[PDB]
């Protein structure tokens, strides 16, 4: 059974904790200790392919800024988030693939841009701009909605689907 | 026999247990014997705060470590006076019978939380002068011989905290190598020796480690726009580290000649060990930050000149963050203080403890208090309070000590700036497949042999 490294990288106040804790809980139970190692291994099917998906999410420890290219060379595919009520967030986007490019020493990393919706202040980022982003560096955008569930099975799938054309 | 309060109607905490205000976690609280409690109403949580049958230390501890996120300062202090403030129900005996085991109780329990508040707390009244006022006001008001004495000790706490190392048997030695005690102007990585360097990190950063309150943890404030603010010790520690992880890559990729380079390399390594000795985690994982950074892990060329023992050496320090820190939990589950933690791992799990758990849950229709998501939150900032009481038996040195206090690899630079700088460094000294690789001139005049990592004297 294969087993992917997925890495989420982002600025702090952008809810990259609810993003990786919705997908690994269950979809009607609202519990969470991080402490246990079911906390980020979960086993999933997506294109009929059974595997295991590994995700590292550092959320709290962004002002450890020396130790972002270790935790970065551990994944084979990454989610760069951003909150579309922060446009701050948005803009370091650019930054943190950089930096993933140069860890990981390729042109072609695989991954996926994802714009997270929580509760208020309200959008600064429309969507089409994170489209825009997104196809400047060919890679795939996806909206999600932390309380709702929306978009977030979709995320997580599309960066493996990433790492299986990748590999191919 | 019951016991027969007043109506709810005239005290609130009267109100009766129900699936409505107040729930139980399937276990017993360890020790003690008391149910656990899940959720529950304010007006629940705070009659279990100062209950009548029996004193819960684990609980008061607990709350107010956490209190916050759901009931002001102010509020719980109208709260608890509330609470001690019991009128009789209405028409000896049984009275009697209800003020020695209600009144009274509850009374004492009211006292202990305002002390726990002021000894554990204080930085709720440093910081609103008016919660200070009520609370001296109401322990002036109160009246009994058997309240006599927790009043004065409360009194004696306040005036204490209104307020403005030496060993057990003999530190070792303090170990010189090329540079001689004051000459602050020579000191560098490879002129110190490295003993005494991670001995001296070690000091800093155990200091750093022990001066952070759960009051700059608990609600992910470090996250949060006033993080300067409510976060100010942590902040300077996690900076520290950052700054001591620049200045190795610093130190490495500026030294061009290769041979230097693998000196350097090898006696970063070897202040590594030492870290390890002396079980300062941070200063381990500052040294394997480094070593895993983009411009220094592509050093191949370098890498392969280590002597093996240290390449080995590296490599278990690696190791102990793989796999989601699975190594690195074990081993500091399994010794004992002193040490310095590496924080990150508890920051992190005190913020999806937070995000991951509803502030309140639902039953019946009602809103009740989520406290179990408080306590797995008291339970992590417990478990970084345990590492805080231990200091090191080792001598400070106040000039090496002030050498890495003031440390600035980056200097005036912005962050990008300067790592774009370390990994254009890092492409001049060792150039990408297929360009040949240079020779650079040797830049340290004295020896770079280490004196290596044993005490140079006895006992
Ligand atoms: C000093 C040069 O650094 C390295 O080249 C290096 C460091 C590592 C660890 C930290 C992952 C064990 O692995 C290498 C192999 N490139």
């Amino acid at each position: 059974m294969t087993e992917y490294k997925l890495v989420v990288v982002g600025a702090c106040g952008v809810g990259k904790s609810a993003l990786t804790i919705q997908l690994i809980q269950n979809h009607f139970v609202d519990e969470y200790d991080p402490t246990i190692e079911d906390s980020y291994r979960k086993q999933v099917v997506i294109d009929g392919e059974t595997c295991l998906l590994d995700i590292l999410d550092t959320a709290g420890q962004e002002e450890y800024s020396a130790m972002r290219d270790q935790y970065m060379r551990t994944g084979e595919g990454f989610l760069c988030v951003f909150a579309i009520n922060n446009t701050k967030s948005f803009e370091d986007i650019h930054h943190y693939r950089e930096q993933i490019k140069r860890v990981k020493d390729s042109e072609d990393v695989p991954m996926v841009l994802v714009g997270n919706k929580s509760d208020l202040p309200s959008r600064t980022v429309e969507s089409r701009q994170a489209q825009d982003l997104a196809r400047s560096y060919g890679i795939p955008f996806i909206e999600t909605s932390a309380k709702t569930r929306q978009g977030v099975d979709d995320a997580f799938y599309t960066l493996v689907r990433e790492i299986r054309k990748h590999k191919e | 026999e019951q016991m027969r309060l007043p109506s709810a109607d005239v005290y609130r905490f009267a109100e009766p247990d129900s699936e409505e205000n107040i729930i139980f976690e399937e276990n017993m609280q360890p020790k003690a014997g008391i149910p656990i409690i899940k959720a529950g109403t304010v007006i629940k949580l705070i009659e279990r705060l100062t209950y009548h049958m029996y004193a819960d230390p684990n609980f008061v501890r607990t709350f107010l470590t956490t209190y916050r996120s759901f009931c002001k300062p102010q509020e719980l202090l109208s709260l608890i006076i509330e609470r001690f403030e019991i009128p009789e129900p209405e028409p000896s005996a049984e009275l009697k019978r209800f003020r020695k085991e209600y009144i009274q109780p509850v009374q004492l329990r009211v006292l202990n939380v305002c002390r726990h508040w002021v000894e554990h707390h204080f930085y709720d009244f440093e910081r609103d002068a008016y919660l200070l006022q009520r609370m001296e006001e109401f322990i002036g008001t109160v009246r009994g011989k058997a309240m006599k004495k927790w009043v004065e000790s409360i009194t004696k706490i306040i005036q204490r905290k209104k307020i403005a190392i030496t060993f057990q048997s003999s530190p070792p030695t303090v170990e010189w190598h090329i540079s001689r005690p004051g000459h602050i102007e020579t000191f560098d990585l490879l002129t110190l020796h490295p003993i005494e360097i991670a001995r001296q990190l070690t000091l800093l950063e155990s200091d750093l480690y022990r001066a952070v309150q759960p009051s700059e943890l608990v609600g992910s404030v470090w996250t949060k726009e006033d993080k300067e603010i409510n976060s100010p010790n942590l902040l300077k520690m996690i900076r520290h580290t950052t700054n001591l992880t620049l200045w190795f890559e610093k130190c490495i990729v500026e030294t061009e000649n290769l041979e230097e380079r693998v000196a350097v390399v090898s006696r970063i390594i070897e202040i590594l060990q030492v870290f390890q000795e002396l079980n300062n985690f941070n200063g381990v994982l500052e040294v394997v930050s480094a070593m895993n950074s983009s411009p220094v892990y592509r050093l191949d060329h370098t890498f392969e000149q280590i002597p093996s023992r240290q390449k080995k050496i590296l490599e278990e320090a690696h190791e102990l963050s793989e796999d989601h820190y699975k190594k690195y939990l074990a081993k500091l589950r399994s010794i004992n203080p002193p040490c310095v933690p590496f924080f990150g791992i508890y920051l992190t799990n005190i913020l999806k403890t937070e995000e991951g758990n509803p502030e309140v849950l639902k039953r019946h229709g009602k809103e009740l208090i989520n406290f179990s998501k408080r306590r797995k939150v008291a339970e992590i900032t417990g478990e970084i309070q345990q590492y805080q009481n231990q200091p090191y038996c080792l001598r400070v040195e106040s000039d090496i000590k002030r050498f890495f206090e003031n440390l600035n690899p980056m200097g005036n630079s912005m962050e990008k700036e300067f790592t774009d700088y370390l990994f254009n460094k890092s492409l001049e000294i060792e150039p990408r497949n297929p360009k040949p690789l240079p020779r650079f001139p040797k830049k340290y005049s004295y020896p770079l042999k280490s004196p290596g990592v044993r005490p140079s004297n006895p006992r």
